[PDB]
């Protein structure tokens, strides 16, 4: 019949929010179709034509019924005061994850309460590793989304409206008021299908927790909310690309930037050498302006576009890079995010060098060795990248050359070494470190360089690549060729 | 055909925020439609925006600005006391920096003499007779035009970002313009195609109309 | 017959920590975006420079109708029905209300550090044997010169006579919103580059620009002599002053190229009072 | 009117290590940055200055609402509402504890080391056979004069007679916060730059240079110079005094430049009178 609601994707005055809106009304209806298989279930008699970029709607009888229906079973609580989005297949989601969404969704979507009423705050003690960690929420009981159609609909006429309905930013995130005291006028405006778009845009995005490196994780729990919201090209892409998501870890969504929660929703996605592929997802920013504050604040949207070659080095990190420590205290389940890893990837979605300045991070400003740590379980794959690095190409050969002159070192102390005696190898390491990290200026360490290159002995890396090490010492900044020192001695591996 | 009349924009700083995005600063890539047209309403000096409505335009994109936030004290109408504090609100804005762009004006479709193309170009050739105010600027106020001149196809010699309105686009530019809300607003979904052209494919031409 | 007054301001080298960002618990952020080359400078909000001419206009006289109570660091607001005729920084910065509204007849770019930024910071934690919260602070810190153009419609102005104010005020701009307690930046000018014509556009934006990290020299942008030499930006209605004049007379065939006909003087106040004469001449002030 | 107070000071020559930024490993980095010609100099805080003129406030005993308890090393706070009328620390440097907060008359910049910093350190061992983790450690150190800059308001001071300790404190400034034990760098000036004008424009920021980059020379830039040559800073508002005068002094001709007839002193007590009779002339004290 005749569509009282038409949506398409390829409609000029959509958004984005528009789209990803629309993805969550497909697959809602897929949920619901998959639920309500045949017509006289759903009440109303409300029929769907689903396509790759199209939503068909057609019902019978009044509107006000059929939307009402619609809405009362798209949005729904259970018992523990959860969320419960259809869309979504809560059956094979666990109980932390539910916990996850539901928090996230009114962390960002119902911010106010003059949208939604809480229930009783309900903790359970949820067991792992023998550890019965308390997880502490507060319970719903009611909320906008689930009766929007009093306002979708004509209150007379019990139809849809026929003109541009008023919208709030519980709708379309970022659609506040400016100035309240024309809040009846200045007023984001939509068409009612536009609007059950809105509705339906939170199934779509999935959440992430922030955590600052600076902030010490003991001393701070997680509270900025980042919101992936997909770039839509396909309604099935994307519907199969959120449930293969849903299956990831919440540790994992604990992030240490926008751009890793980004990639992470763009992980589990298929990679095909025959298709170029391309995504892009905006990453919305949800922070608390001061400690005080009642309800979040938009902080931050980033554009992220992942090409193949991003993603696959994005997998590339994630598998040499180690994964975060789920430090489990008292009711306290931390995260152990790698900053590395988030420095690489964020150094990638740049378009720049990985290998921007990693020891810096490591080292330089990580005296607590929190990464410098992950370096130390993950210098291989510092190096594998650096390997990728041609510019490195003349630091790998000063490394090799640093080598064979320790190794050099080595070879004298050992003859220097007493029968029976044990050789001072280790001791004799740390004192290379001490020395090294000694030298305060070029002179100073350009000396013991050259003296302990000269201790070493004949060197073959140093006489095939004579005139290149030569420039490369002569030219490079000695803190830097220090640096690379100090990765050769720990790099060592005979 | 007289050939469309092509302007060499050059802006420090500049900022197009979305018409959806009234919590956050955040800006298209590309000046919308609607903003060039008041721009150009401001240089020809016409306060009256239905004075103009028809005129075609297309944007080529010199080269990709960098998108960087600011934060900002920005004042609102939220107490009737002006010096609430609750009046002042800290937010972030997003700019784009060392944008330069070139503007072709096809004004054939305007009903009304002198066309908005003619009223450019006189406005070019004796710059003491237009009559207007203001200082020329592109988005908000406080940023101004570096370099605004009459320009060929040639004056980069380079090669050229159009915005292809695509209805599978990325971009949701508007080219009519509602401050008071979003009903008149009208939007076109458009995107950044990267072709060597010196003139703008057919579908680029973007043009103004009332909402109605 | 409309007249206009743009103008490229390059402040001294110093150690600024001006507008900052929200923080993040440590370190207080100065703001910064991209500039020429993609190289991260720090920035000064036009509002900041916008806020500092007000509070010029109101030290001096100069009736203003956003009055800035030093004591209670707030702004009370005299009449509520703004008069342009009466109060300069209604006649200047204009107004926004729910007649209506008046654009401001003044425009400013937000400031740009001359050199790009590097990682600077300042430790902070506060004396005393009790070693609570709030210490440890860290204040990031900039050592460049400030460089940012504004441009005024002199006819939009209400009072004619009110475009000199604006120039002793730009001359002596009293402090942009800053640290003054660890990092008094001033922001008197050191080198000028204005323009007084009756065109619309002005090439003269951002004409200083040195790059070469670290350093001071602030040599005048390659880009700008050629835009002077081409034909246009006509170097009659030029006006060069500060310390670039020195740079400007050291170079090779200057005596011959067409920056020479520009009014170039090496004292800031003799530029200050030949460009004010020019303007009440053509104003008929 | 509105008078204010500009100046930029240089310490005498001596080994100082009085900003020590966070450490790492051992060695105990001073807090060092980026200056002229992209070499790296050591900077002093100016929140270290303002601590020494607080302290110097509150040992000649003068109110001072912050109190610092040298034995117990804590700060205590005489009472809890800051009152600037009365007190001379919340009238000079302000306050902000989170009426509530002032703006503050002194405005004061970082402390740089006039000669760029090669990366002297020196070896710390505790004595004994009997060696533990804390045996050995490495400090650094800088040999070198540093420059400040600071800039106040006599007009905002709540009592104007307050202008007078301030002085009395920068040329006698106690111990800047640093290692007094093994680096003891007295602060005191031996060479100023005051400037005592109605205008705000200030152009004696960081106005000392180094004739050889190791060195202890201290000779005065060329930028100031011919800046007083040009025509602007008026020799009548410029206050120069210290070991720079007997250089000034010993230039070529001198007495027919515009420096001639500017107040130079080469004791300093003597300057330091003679501005002190001029602000107390000028602000009715």
């Amino acid at each position: 019949t005749q569509p009282k609601i038409s949506l398409s994707l390829h409609a000029a005055d959509t958004t984005i929010m528009h789209r990803v809106g629309m993805t969550g009304l497909y697959m809602t209806l897929k949920r619901l179709e998959k639920q309500y298989p045949l017509s006289r279930q759903r009440g109303g008699h409300i029929s769907w034509f689903l396509t790759a970029d199209t939503i068909e709607l057609f019902w019978e009888g009044s509107d006000f019924i059929a939307l009402s229906w619609l809405i009362n079973e798209s949005f729904q609580l259970d018992d523990t005061g959860l969320i419960h989005l259809v869309g979504l297949d809560n059956d094979r989601i666990d109980l932390r994850q539910k916990i996850h969404i539901h928090e996230g969704i009114c962390g960002v979507f119902l911010r106010l309460n003059k949208f939604y009423q809480a229930g009783e705050i309900i903790n359970t003690e949820l067991r792992f590793e023998e550890k019965q960690v308390e997880y502490q929420y507060k319970s719903l009981t009611w909320y906008a989304h689930q009766t929007f159609a009093e306002k979708l609909c004509e209150a007379d006429t019990q139809q849809l409206r026929h003109d541009y309905i008023q919208i709030t930013s519980w709708l379309y995130l970022g659609g506040i008021v400016r100035h309240a005291r024309t809040q009846n006028t200045t007023k984001l405006e939509e068409k009612p299908e536009y609007a059950l778009a809105l509705l339906f845009v939170p199934v779509v995005c999935h959440y992430c927790l922030l955590h600052i490196p600076s902030e010490d994780l003991k001393e701070r729990k997680p509270h900025r909310y980042l919101v992936v919201i997909p770039e839509i090209k396909d309604f099935e892409d994307a519907s199969q690309r959120r449930w293969r998501l849903q299956q990831l870890e919440t540790k994992q969504f604990h992030v240490s930037s926008l751009g890793e929660a980004g990639l992470l929703y763009y992980s589990l996605d298929d990679i095909q050498p025959e298709v170029a592929y391309y995504q892009a997802c905006q990453v919305w920013l949800y922070e608390k302006t001061n400690k005080a504050s009642r309800q979040r604040t938009l902080m931050s949207i980033e554009e992220i576009k992942i090409d193949k070659n991003i993603l696959i080095t994005y997998q590339q990190v994630q598998k040499y890079f180690k994964t975060n420590y789920q430090i489990i205290k008292y009711k306290q389940i931390f995260i152990k995010v790698n900053p590395i890893r988030s420095l690489i990837a964020d150094n990638l979605v740049k378009g720049i060098h990985w290998w921007s300045n990693f020891w810096e991070k490591l080292v330089i400003e990580d005296s607590k060795e929190y990464l410098f740590n992950q370096l130390f379980s993950n210098r291989e794959g510092f190096i594998i990248m650096a390997e990728n690095s041609e510019e490195d190409k003349q630091y790998l050969i000063f490394i090799k050359v640093f080598q064979q002159a320790m190794k050099g070192n080595f070879a004298k102390i050992y003859a220097k070494t007493e029968e029976g005696k044990d050789p001072p190898i280790k001791k004799k390491v740390e004192r290379l470190r001490a020395e090294l990290n000694y030298c305060y200026d070029e002179l100073s360490f350009k000396e013991y360089l050259s003296d302990f290159l000269v201790r070493g002995g004949l060197n073959k890396y140093f006489n095939e690549h004579q005139e290149e090490i030569a420039l490369l010492i002569k030219k490079s900044p000695w803190q830097e060729i220090r640096i690379w020192s100090l990765l050769a001695i720990a790099s060592y591996k005979p | 055909m007289i050939a469309p009349l092509i302007l060499y924009l050059d802006v420090p700083f500049t900022t197009f925020r979305e018409s959806h995005a009234r919590e956050m600063g955040k800006t298209y890539p590309v000046p919308p439609p609607a903003t060039v047209y008041g721009m150009l309403l401001s240089l020809v000096g016409e306060t009256n925006v239905y004075r103009h409505c028809g005129v075609e335009l297309a944007i080529a994109m010199l080269s990709s600005p960098k998108k960087s936030r600011i934060l900002r004290q920005m004042r609102r109408f939220k107490n009737a006391d002006f010096s609430h504090p609750e009046n002042v609100i800290p937010c972030y804005q997003e700019i784009l920096s060392n944008l330069k762009c070139l503007i072709w004006v096809r004004s054939d479709e305007e009903k009304i003499q002198p066309s908005l193309r003619e009223r450019i170009q006189l406005a070019f050739d004796h710059p003491e007779l237009v009559r207007r105010f203001g200082c020329l600027f592109l988005g908000e106020s406080d940023q101004l035009i570096k370099t605004i001149k009459l320009a060929r196809e040639d004056y980069l010699e380079g090669v050229r970002q159009w915005a292809i309105r695509d209805n599978r686009g990325r971009l949701t530019l508007p080219y009519w313009v509602d401050h008071v809300g979003s009903r008149n607003t009208r939007f076109l979904r458009y995107r950044i195609e990267e072709m060597d052209r010196l003139s703008p494919p057919d579908l680029a031409w973007t043009m103004v109309q009332s909402p109605i | 017959p409309n007249y206009y007054l743009y103008g490229t301001v390059l402040t001294r080298y110093g150690l600024a920590s001006l507008n900052h960002d929200i923080r993040r618990g440590n370190k207080t952020i100065l703001q910064k975006g991209y500039w020429n080359n993609g190289k991260i400078h720090s920035f000064v909000g036009s509002s900041a420079i916008r806020w500092a001419l007000r509070f010029y206009l109101q030290k001096q006289g100069y009736l203003v109708n956003r009055v800035w109570d030093e004591e209670e660091h707030i702004n009370r607001l005299t009449s509520e029905d703004f008069d342009p005729e009466k109060f300069y920084d209604d006649d200047i910065f204009g107004f926004a209300l729910l007649p209506n509204q008046r654009m401001g007849a003044l425009g400013m770019n937000m400031a740009v550090s001359l050199t790009p930024y590097d990682g600077a910071v300042k430790l902070g934690a506060k004396s005393g044997r009790e070693k609570d919260s709030t210490s440890l602070h860290f204040t990031e810190y900039h050592a460049t010169r400030y460089q940012y153009y504004f441009g005024i419609d002199a006819t939009h102005l209400k009072d004619f006579s009110r475009i000199l104010p604006m120039i002793d005020g730009i001359m002596n701009l009293p402090k942009v919103g800053g640290s003054s307690n660890i990092f008094n930046y001033p922001f008197c000018p050191d080198s000028l580059v204005f323009q007084w014509t009756n065109h619309f556009a002005s090439y003269i934006s951002y004409c200083f620009e040195y790059c070469d990290p670290k350093s001071k020299e602030a040599k005048l942008s390659q880009e700008f002599i050629d835009e002077v030499e081409c034909g246009q930006i006509d170097p009659s209605k030029l006006w060069i002053g500060g310390t670039i004049v020195k740079d400007l007379q050291q170079l090779d065939n200057f005596e011959s190229s067409p920056l020479n006909k520009a009014h170039i003087y090496r004292n800031r106040n003799e530029m200050i009072e030949a460009l004010k004469t020019v303007i009440k001449r053509d104003l008929g002030l």
